[PDB]
C-alpha cells in the first residue's frame, strides 16, 4: 500500500497500550495507602480503574477487584523513625504478633472448593488415595528441626487429585495437636528429614487446625508463612546458626 | 505392584477423574490413557481423556497427508534405499512450481510437484484446530482468548504462503519444504530485501520475541518461589489475593519498580505474544509491493 | 505506637519543626539564590 | 513509597555485614546494599555511550561506537575509544548487573521466598559474558567482541554474521533456537490461560482448577499441571542463552571456518562412504 | 551447653568441640566438590603449569 | 482516589512539563529559519 | 483504621483543603507567565 | 459499572485534547503547502 | 529531627560527592584535546 | 519503644549537637576548603 | 563510630582505591599513541 | 552498647583510637604513596 | 551425607577408572611420538 | 562392593572418612598395578 | 550391598562387554589394515 503509512498507526494505538495495560496490572494493592491507615500521597502516572465484572468461582455472592486494602486485619509496630522511609520495629518478639517475616490476612471461612462436591485439600486417611500392600513403605519418617534437632513424625500425606501432588507434612506432636507446614521448603537426605527454616522448639508458635478435614483459605496465610518468620530474623547472632545460614548449595 | 512414597516431594496419584462435563462430550473419550508415572513426583502424570470426531480427525489426517506430501519428495532422489534417506533425511528438497509457472496447478508431478497438496492438506490441518483452540474454549463455557494469540500466529503463516506469493503471482514466493530446504530461504529473503534489520518491522517483529525471555525467564522462577505460600493455584490468588500476592507484589516494585496482580501477569505475557508474528505479520507484508530493498528503505524513512 | 487517620503523617509539629525546616532548603537556594547565579549568566554569553 | 498491605512488611536487615548501613526505601524503588552501588554504575555508563560520540563523530545513540579493542594488541589494553572507553564500560555494566542480582536477594533474605530469581537474571550473565570473559580471552585478545551500540552491532550481525557460513547450519545454535521458538509457545496459550476463568463470555461463573484437565487436555493432551506451566515456561527463555553460548564456545575458537562445513560429517560413514544417493548424487 | 541465650557454649574442655564443627553443619561441602574442585582444573590449572621449564629455550 | 496530591508536584509534574518542553523545543531550534541561539553571530 | 465508600475523601468539606492550593493557583501563575513570558515572545522571532 | 468516569475525562478525555492535536498538525507540516507561520525567513 | 545523625550523615557525604564529582570527572576526560596530558597529542 | 512528641530521635538537647557539627560544618569542611581549592581549577584550563 | 572500622576500612576501601586505579589503567595502558611497552617492535 | 552524645558513637574516645591508626595514617600513607608515584608519572612520559 | 553411596559412589568406583584409562588412550592411539602399538607394520 | 559394614549410609562423622577413602585405599592396589608401569614409561617414549 | 545384585550381574552384565565388544568391532572395518575377513580372493 504505501513506505510510509502502517506505523503512523503503530506509535499511537499501541502506543495507547501500556496506558491500557499497566492498569490491568495495577489493581490489587492499590489504592495506595501510608503506614497506618489514610489516603496516600500519590497514586502514579498510571491511575487505578474503578472495578469491573468478577463472577465468583462457587457462587460465593459479590466480590469487586481491586477489592480489600483498608486495615481489618491486625497491625502493631514500634516506630523508631516517623518520616516515610525507614523501616518499622516489632514490639515484643518479632514472632510473637507476626510483623516482619511471617506474612499473613484475615479471610473468610470457608476451604478451597474444585469441582465434585468437596474440598481442595485432604489427608490419606480421609481421601483414601493410595494404600501400602507390597513391599517395605515409608510412611511414617522422623524428622530433624533447623536446629538439628529431633522434633517429630511425619506419619500422613495430605493428597492431590487434579494435579496430583501433595501438599502438607501434617507433624503430629506427642500432645496429638498437630502442627502444620508446606511443602517447596522441605529436604530429606536419606533416612531422616533434616529441616532448616524452623528450630524443633518453636513448631507450637504455629497454631493448630480446628478441623483436621477443612483447609479453609483463613488459615492458608501463616502455616505457610511462619516458614519466612525465621527466614528473615533466625538467627543472631554469633556462634553454631552461623554455619547454618551462609554457604551452602542448595 | 504397589505405590512407592518418596521422601517428602511430594505425591499421591489420581485414580479415575476425567474432568467436567457440561458441553463437550465424553463418549468418544473411549479410554483413559494408561498412566505413565514416569516418577512423577516433580510435574504430573495423566493422560486423557480428549475430544473426538471430525473436528479432529481433520488436522490429524491432513496433517499426515501434507506430512506425506513432502518426505516422498525425501524418498525421490534418495535411490530407492533406506540408506540414503536418513543420511540426507533433510538434504533432501521439494518446493512448487516455477518461478515461471506459479499459479498455475498445472505442473505435473516430475517437476514444481509436491507443493500444491502439502499446502493443501495443511489448509485444513491448522485451520479446523484452531477450530479447536477456539471452540474447545467454549466446551465448558470459557473465552477464546487460547485463540486471540492463534489468529495473531497463523498471521505470519497469512504471508508467507497464502498472501505474498498469491496476488505476487509467484509461488516460488511461497516457502520451500522440509528440515534444511526452509532455510536456503531464511538466508534467502536476507540477501535480497538489502538485510531486514533497517526494516524495523521483521526488526521490531524481533522486539517481541527477545521480550519473551524478559518476561517467562522470571515467571518460572518467581511463581516457583511464591510457592512456598499458596500461590501456585491461580484461581484463588486474584481476587481472593493469597499469601504469594504479597510475596511478589512488593518485589518488583522494588526491583525495577513495577508491579503486577494475579490477574495482571497474564496480560503482559499475552502482550509480547500477540505481537511477536504480528509486527512480523506487517514485518513479512510490508517486505513485497512497496520496496524491494530495506537498505533503499533505510535511507528515506528512518533519518527522515 | 500505632497511628490512626488522616492526616497523621504530616501532622504537628514534627511537620513544622522538621519538615518545614528541611525542604526550604530546596526552595531558596535554588530558588532566589539561582538568580545571583544568573548574575554571571544573564550577559555571558546570551549577547553577541 | 508503598502498597496498601505495605504497613508490615516494612523491616530492616537483609543486607550482608555492617547493618542497616544501606537499606533505605526511596520511593518504589528497592535502594538496598545494592543500591547506591547501582545509582553508581547507573549514573556513570550512560555518560560511556556519549564518550564515544565526541572523538567517533556521532552523538545519536544512532551510531554511538565503542568499539571492542582491537584484534592484535595483546593482553593489556587498546587505543583509547576503540577498545579503551571499551575497557572502562565493561566493569562499569558489569558492575551494575550484579549489584543488582544479589540486591534481589537483599529482597529474598528479607521475607522468604525461594531463592529461584536472583537466579533467572544468571542466564543473562551466561549469553553476555559468553562475549567478553570467554571468547576474546582467548584467541588472542578483545579484538573478538561487537560495539556496543543499538546498530553498530546489527550490521555486525548480519554483514560479519556469515563468517562460519550458513549459521542455521550449526547444531548448537539450531537447539539454542528450537528452545527459542517454543518459548513463545507455551506463554500464547499460557497467557490465555488465567484471563478465560474470571471473565468467560459475559455473567458466568469464574472458573476452578479442574476446568484445566478439560481444556488443554482438550486440546494437545498434555496437562503437567497449574505449577507445571511455570516450570514448562523456564524452560523456553533461560536455555535460549547457554545453548547459544554453545554456539559461542564452540564457534570461532575451535571452529573459526565454515559450520556448514559441518554437515558433511554425516555421510561420511563406510556404510553409505562410497556410495552417494540423494540430492548430491 | 546453654546461657539459655543462643544455642552454643563458651569455652571447657569436654561436653564441646569434641563433635561439633566437624560433623554436621557444612559438610556438603567435600561432597558437593570432588567434581566441581576436580573436573573443572584437568584443562584450567593444567593449561597454565606446563608453560614453566619446557619453553624455556 | 483516582488522583492525590503531594507527590506529583515535586518530581513527577517536574517532569511533565520539562518532558513538554524538550518535545516543543527539539523541534523549532533546528528549523531553516528560525534558530535565534546559533544565529546571532554571522 | 482507614476510610469509607466513594468517595471520602472526599468530601466535603475535605475537598476543597488539599485541592485548590498547588493546583488552583498552582496551575494559575503557571498560565499567568504562560501569558506573560509568551506575549513578549508573540512578537519576536515569528518576524523578520 | 464495568467503566470509569472520573478517570476518563480528568486524565483521560483530557489527554485526549493533546494525543489528537499535534499528531496532524505535523501531518500537515510534513506537507509543504500549508506551512502557514513561517513568516519570518520571507 | 529524625533521619540519622550516628549513621547517615558521614555515608551521605562519602558516596554523594564521589557520586557527582568523580563520575563527573568522566566528562571533562570525554575531551581528548582538553585533557591534562592529552594536549601533547592534539 | 517510643516517645511523643517534637520529636525524636532526636534529641533534646540534639539540635546543636547533633544536626550542626556534623551537618552545618559539613557546609564548611568542604564549602570552605572550596574556596581555596578551585582559585586553581577555574583558570586550568578554560584559559588555554 | 561515626562510621565503621572493622567494615568500611580494612577492605572496602580497599576496592576504593582500586576501583579508581584500574579504570584508569584501561586509559592510560591504553590509548592510540602512548603505550611505551607495545609499540618498540613496530 | 551504645551511649547517648556525638559522635557517641563515637565512641569517645574510640573516635581517637579507630579513626587515627588507618583513617590519618591509612590516609596519610595513602599520601606518602600516591605524591610519590606521580614523581615517576607525570612527565614520563605524557610529553611525547 | 549429602553424597550419595548406594547409587552415585558405586559409579566412582566401578567405571571411574576405566573411563581415565582408554579415554585419554584415544589421543595416542596413533601418535608421532610415543606409538609402541603402530610401530609394527613390516 | 564397597568401603565396610553394615549399613553405610552411614555414618557419623563422615566424609572425614569417605572421600578421604574413595582415593588411596582403592587406589592402594590400582596403584600397585600402575607405578610399575609408570616406571617403565619414564623413558620410553618420551626422548625421541 | 549399595548396588542391585539381578540387575548387574545377571542380565546387564551382557551390556558391559556386548556394547563394548561390538563398538570396538565397527572402527576397524573401514580400515583396510586388518579385515582379516573381507579378503578371500586368493
Ligand atoms: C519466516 C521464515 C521461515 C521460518 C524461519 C525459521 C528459523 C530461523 C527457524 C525455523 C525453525 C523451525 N521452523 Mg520455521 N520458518 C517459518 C515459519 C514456520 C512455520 C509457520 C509458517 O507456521 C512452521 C510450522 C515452521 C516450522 C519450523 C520448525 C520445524 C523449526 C523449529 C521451530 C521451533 O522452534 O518449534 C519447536 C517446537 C515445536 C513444538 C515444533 C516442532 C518441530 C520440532 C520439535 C523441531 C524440528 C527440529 C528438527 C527439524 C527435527 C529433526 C528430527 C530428526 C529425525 C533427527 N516455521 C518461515 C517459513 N524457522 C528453527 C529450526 O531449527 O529449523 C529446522 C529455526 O531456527
Ligand atoms: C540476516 C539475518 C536477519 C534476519 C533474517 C530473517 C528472515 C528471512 C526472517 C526472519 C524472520 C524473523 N526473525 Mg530475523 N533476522 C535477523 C535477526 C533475528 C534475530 C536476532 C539475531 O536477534 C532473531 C532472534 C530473529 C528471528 C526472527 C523472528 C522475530 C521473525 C520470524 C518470527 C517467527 O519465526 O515466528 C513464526 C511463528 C508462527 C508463524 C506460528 C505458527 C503458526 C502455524 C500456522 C501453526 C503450525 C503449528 C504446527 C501444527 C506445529 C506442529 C506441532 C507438532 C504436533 C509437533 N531474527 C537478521 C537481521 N529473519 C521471519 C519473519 O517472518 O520476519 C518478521 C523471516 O522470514
Ligand atoms: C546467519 C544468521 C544466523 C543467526 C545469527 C546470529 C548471531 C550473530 C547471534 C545469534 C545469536 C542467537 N540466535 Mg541466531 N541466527 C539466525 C537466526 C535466528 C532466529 C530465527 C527465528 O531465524 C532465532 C529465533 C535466533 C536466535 C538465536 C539465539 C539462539 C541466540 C541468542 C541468544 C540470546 O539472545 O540470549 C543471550 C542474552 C543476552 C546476551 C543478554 C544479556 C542480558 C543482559 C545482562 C541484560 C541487558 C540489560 C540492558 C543493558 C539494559 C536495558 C534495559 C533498560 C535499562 C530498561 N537466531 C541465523 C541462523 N544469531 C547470538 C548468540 O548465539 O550468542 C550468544 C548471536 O551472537
Ligand atoms: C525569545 C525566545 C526565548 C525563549 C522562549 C520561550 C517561551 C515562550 C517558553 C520558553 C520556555 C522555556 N525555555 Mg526558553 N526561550 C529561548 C530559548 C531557549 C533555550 C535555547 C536553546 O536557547 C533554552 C535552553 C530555553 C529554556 C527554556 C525552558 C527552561 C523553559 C521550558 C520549561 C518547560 O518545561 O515548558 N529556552 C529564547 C531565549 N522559552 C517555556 C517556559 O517554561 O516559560 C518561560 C515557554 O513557554
Ligand atoms: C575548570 C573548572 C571547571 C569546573 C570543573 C569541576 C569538577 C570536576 C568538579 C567541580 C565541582 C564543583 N564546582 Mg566546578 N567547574 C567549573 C564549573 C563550575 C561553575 C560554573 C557556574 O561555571 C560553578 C558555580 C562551579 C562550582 C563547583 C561546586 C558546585 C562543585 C564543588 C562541590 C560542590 O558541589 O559545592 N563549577 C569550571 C567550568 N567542578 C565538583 C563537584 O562536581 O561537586 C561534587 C567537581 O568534581
Ligand atoms: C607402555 C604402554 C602400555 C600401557 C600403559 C598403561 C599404564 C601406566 C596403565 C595402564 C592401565 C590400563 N591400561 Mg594400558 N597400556 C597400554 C595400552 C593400552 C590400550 C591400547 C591397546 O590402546 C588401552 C585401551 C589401555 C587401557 C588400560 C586398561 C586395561 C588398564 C587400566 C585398568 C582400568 O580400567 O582403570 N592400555 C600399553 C601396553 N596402561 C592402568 C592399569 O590399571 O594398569 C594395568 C595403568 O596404570
Ligand atoms: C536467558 C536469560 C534471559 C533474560 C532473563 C532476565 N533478564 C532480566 C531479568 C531476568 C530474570 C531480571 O530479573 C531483570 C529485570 O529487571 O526484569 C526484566 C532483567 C533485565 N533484563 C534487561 C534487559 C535485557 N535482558 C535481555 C535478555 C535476557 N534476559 C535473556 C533472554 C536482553 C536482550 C534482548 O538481550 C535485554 C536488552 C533489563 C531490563 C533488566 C536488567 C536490570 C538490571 O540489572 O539493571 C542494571 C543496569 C544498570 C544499573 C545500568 C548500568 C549500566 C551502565 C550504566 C551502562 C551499560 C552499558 C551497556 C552497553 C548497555 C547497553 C544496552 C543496549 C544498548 C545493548
Ligand atoms: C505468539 C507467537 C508464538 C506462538 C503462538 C501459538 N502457537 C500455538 C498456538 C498459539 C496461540 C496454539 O493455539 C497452538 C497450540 O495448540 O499450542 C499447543 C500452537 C502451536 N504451535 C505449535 C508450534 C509452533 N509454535 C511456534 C511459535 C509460536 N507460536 C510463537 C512463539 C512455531 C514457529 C516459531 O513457527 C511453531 C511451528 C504447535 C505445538 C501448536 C500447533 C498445533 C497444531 O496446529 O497441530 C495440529 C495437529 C496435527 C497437525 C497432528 C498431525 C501430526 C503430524 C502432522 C502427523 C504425523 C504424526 C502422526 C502421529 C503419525 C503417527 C500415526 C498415528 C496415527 C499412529
Ligand atoms: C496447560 O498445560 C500446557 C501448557 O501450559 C499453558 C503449554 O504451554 C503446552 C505447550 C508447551 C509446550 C509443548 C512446551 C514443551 C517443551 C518441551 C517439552 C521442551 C522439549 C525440547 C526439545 C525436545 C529439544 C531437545 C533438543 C535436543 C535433544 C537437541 C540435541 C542436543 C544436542 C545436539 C546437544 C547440543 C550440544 C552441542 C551441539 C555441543 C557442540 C560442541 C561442539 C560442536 C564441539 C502444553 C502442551 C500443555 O499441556
Ligand atoms: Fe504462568
Amino acid at each position: 500500500d504505501l513506505a510510509s503509512l502502517a506505523i503512523y498507526s503503530f506509535w499511537i494505538f499501541l502506543a495507547g497500550l501500556i496506558y491500557y495495560l499497566q492498569t490491568e496490572n495495577m489493581r490489587e494493592g492499590y489504592p495506595l495507602e501510608n503506614e497506618d491507615g489514610t489516603p496516600a500521597a500519590n497514586q502514579g502516572p498510571f491511575p487505578l480503574p474503578k472495578p469491573k465484572t468478577f463472577i465468583l468461582p462457587h457462587g460465593r455472592g459479590t466480590l469487586t477487584v481491586p477489592g480489600p486494602e483498608s486495615e481489618d486485619r491486625p497491625i502493631a509496630l514500634a516506630r523508631t523513625a516517623v518520616s516515610e522511609g525507614f523501616p518499622h520495629a516489632p514490639t515484643g518478639d518479632p514472632m510473637k504478633d507476626g510483623v516482619g517475616p511471617a506474612s499473613w490476612v484475615a479471610r473468610r471461612d470457608l476451604p478451597e472448593l474444585d469441582g465434585h462436591g468437596h474440598n481442595k485439600i485432604k489427608p490419606m486417611k480421609a481421601a483414601a488415595g493410595f494404600h501400602v500392600s507390597a513391599g517395605k513403605n515409608p510412611i511414617g519418617l522422623p524428622v530433624r528441626g533447623c536446629d538439628l534437632e529431633i522434633a517429630g513424625k511425619v506419619v500422613d500425606i495430605w493428597v492431590d487429585i487434579p494435579e496430583q501432588m501433595a501438599r502438607f507434612l501434617e507433624v503430629e506432636l506427642k500432645d496429638g495437636s498437630t502442627r502444620l507446614l508446606p511443602m517447596q521448603m522441605v529436604k530429606v537426605q536419606s533416612n531422616r528429614v533434616h529441616v532448616n527454616a524452623l528450630s524443633s522448639d518453636l513448631f507450637a508458635g504455629i497454631p493448630t487446625i480446628k478441623s483436621p478435614t477443612e483447609v479453609t483459605l483463613l488459615e492458608e496465610d501463616k502455616i505457610c508463612g511462619y516458614v519466612a518468620g525465621g527466614l528473615m530474623y533466625a538467627a543472631p547472632k554469633r556462634k553454631s546458626v552461623v554455619a547454618a545460614m551462609l554457604a551452602e548449595y542448595a | 505392584a504397589e505405590y512407592q512414597n518418596i521422601f517428602s516431594q511430594v505425591q499421591v496419584r489420581g485414580p479415575a477423574d476425567l474432568g467436567m462435563t457440561e458441553d463437550v462430550n465424553l463418549a468418544n473419550r473411549s479410554g483413559v490413557g494408561p498412566f505413565s508415572t514416569l516418577l512423577g513426583w516433580f510435574g504430573n502424570a495423566q493422560l486423557g481423556p480428549i475430544y473426538l470426531g471430525s473436528l479432529g480427525v481433520l488436522s490429524l489426517f491432513s496433517g499426515l497427508m501434507w506430512f506425506f506430501t513432502i518426505g516422498i519428495w525425501f524418498w525421490y532422489q534418495a535411490g530407492w534405499n533406506p540408506a540414503v534417506f536418513l543420511r540426507d533425511l533433510f538434504f533432501f528438497s521439494l518446493e512448487p512450481p516455477a518461478p515461471e509457472y506459479g499459479l498455475s496447478f498445472a505442473a505435473p508431478l516430475k517437476e514444481g510437484g509436491l507443493w500444491l497438496i502439502a499446502s493443501f492438506f495443511m489448509f485444513v490441518a491448522v485451520w479446523s484446530w484452531w477450530g479447536r483452540t477456539y471452540l474447545r474454549a467454549q466446551a465448558l463455557g470459557m473465552g477464546k482468548h487460547t485463540a486471540w494469540a492463534f489468529l495473531s500466529a497463523i498471521w505470519l503463516w497469512m504471508v508467507l504462503g497464502f498472501i505474498r506469493p498469491i496476488l505476487m503471482g509467484s509461488w516460488s514466493e511461497a516457502v520451500p519444504y522440509g528440515i534444511f530446504s526452509h532455510l536456503d530461504w531464511t538466508n534467502n529473503f536476507s540477501l535480497v530485501h538489502g538485510n531486514l534489520f533497517y526494516n524495523p518491522f521483521h526488526g521490531l517483529s524481533i522486539a517481541f520475541l527477545y521480550g519473551s525471555a524478559l518476561l517467562f525467564a522470571m515467571h518460572g522462577a518467581t511463581i516457583l518461589a511464591v510457592s512456598r505460600f499458596g500461590g501456585e493455584r491461580e484461581l484463588e490468588q486474584i481476587a481472593d489475593r493469597g499469601t504469594a500476592a504479597e510475596r511478589a507484589a512488593l518485589f518488583w516494585r522494588w526491583t525495577m519498580g513495577f508491579n503486577a496482580t494475579m490477574e495482571g501477569i497474564h496480560r503482559w505475557a499475552i502482550w509480547m505474544a500477540v505481537l511477536v508474528t504480528l509486527t512480523g505479520g506487517i514485518g513479512i507484508l510490508l517486505s513485497g509491493t512497496v520496496v524491494d530493498n530495506w537498505y533503499v528503505w533505510g535511507q528515506n524513512h528512518g533519518m527522515a | 505506637a500505632d497511628k490512626s487517620d488522616l492526616g497523621y503523617t504530616g501532622l504537628t509539629d514534627e511537620q513544622a519543626q522538621e519538615l518545614h525546616s528541611v525542604y526550604m532548603s530546596g526552595l531558596w537556594l535554588f530558588s532566589a539564590v539561582a538568580i545571583v547565579a544568573h548574575l554571571a549568566v544573564y550577559i555571558w554569553r546570551p549577547w553577541f | 513509597a508503598l502498597l496498601s498491605f505495605e504497613r508490615k512488611y516494612r523491616v530492616p536487615g537483609g543486607t550482608l555485614v555492617g547493618g542497616n548501613l544501606f537499606d533505605f526505601w526511596v520511593g518504589p524503588f528497592y535502594v538496598g546494599f545494592f543500591g547506591v552501588a547501582t545509582f553508581f554504575f547507573a549514573a556513570l555508563g550512560i555518560i560511556l555511550i556519549a564518550w564515544s560520540a565526541v572523538l567517533q563523530g556521532t552523538w545519536n545513540p544512532q551510531l554511538i561506537s565503542v568499539y571492542p579493542p582491537a584484534l592484535e594488541y595483546g593482553l593489556g589494553g587498546a587505543p583509547l575509544a576503540k577498545g579503551g572507553l571499551w575497557q572502562i564500560i565493561t566493569i562499569c555494566a558489569t558492575g551494575a548487573f550484579v549489584s543488582w542480582a544479589l540486591r534481589e536477594v537483599e529482597i529474598c533474605r528479607k521475607l522468604g521466598i525461594g531463592y529461584h530469581i536472583p537466579f533467572a537474571f544468571a542466564f543473562a550473565i551466561l549469553a553476555y559474558l559468553t562475549l567478553v570473559l570467554f571468547r576474546p580471552v582467548m584467541m588472542g585478545a578483545w579484538g573478538y567482541a561487537f560495539p556496543y551500540g543499538i546498530w553498530t552491532h546489527l550490521d555486525w550481525v548480519s554483514n560479519t554474521g556469515y563468517t562460519y557460513g550458513n549459521f542455521h547450519y550449526n547444531p548448537a545454535h539450531m537447539i539454542a533456537i528450537s528452545f527459542f521458538f517454543t518459548n513463545a509457545l507455551a506463554l500464547a496459550l499460557h497467557g490465555a490461560l488465567v484471563l478465560s476463568a474470571a471473565n468467560p463470555e459475559k455473567g458466568k461463573e469464574m472458573r476452578t482448577p479442574d476446568h484445566e484437565d478439560t481444556f488443554f487436555r482438550d486440546l494437545v493432551g498434555y496437562s503437567i499441571g497449574t505449577l507445571g506451566i511455570h516450570r514448562l515456561g523456564l524452560l523456553l527463555s533461560l536455555s535460549a542463552v547457554f545453548f547459544s553460548a554453545l554456539c559461542m564456545i564452540i564457534t570461532g575458537t575451535i571452529w573459526f571456518d565454515q559450520w556448514v562445513d559441518w554437515w558433511q560429517w554425516w555421510v561420511k560413514l563406510p556404510w553409505w562412504a562410497n556410495i552417494p544417493g540423494g540430492i548430491n548424487g | 551447653a546453654d546461657k539459655t541465650i543462643f544455642n552454643d557454649h563458651l569455652n571447657t574442655n569436654p561436653k564441646t568441640n569434641l563433635r561439633l564443627w566437624v560433623a554436621f553443619q557444612m559438610m556438603k561441602g567435600a561432597g558437593w566438590a570432588g567434581g566441581v574442585f576436580f573436573g573443572t582444573l584437568l584443562l584450567i590449572g593444567f593449561f597454565r603449569v606446563v608453560g614453566r621449564m619446557l619453553p624455556i629455550q | 482516589w483516582m488522583i492525590f496530591d503531594p507527590r506529583r508536584v515535586f518530581v513527577a509534574q517536574g517532569v511533565f512539563l520539562f518532558l513538554l518542553a524538550v518535545m516543543i523545543h527539539l523541534i523549532l531550534l533546528s528549523t531553516p529559519s528560525y534558530n535565534w541561539l546559533e544565529i546571532s553571530a554571522a
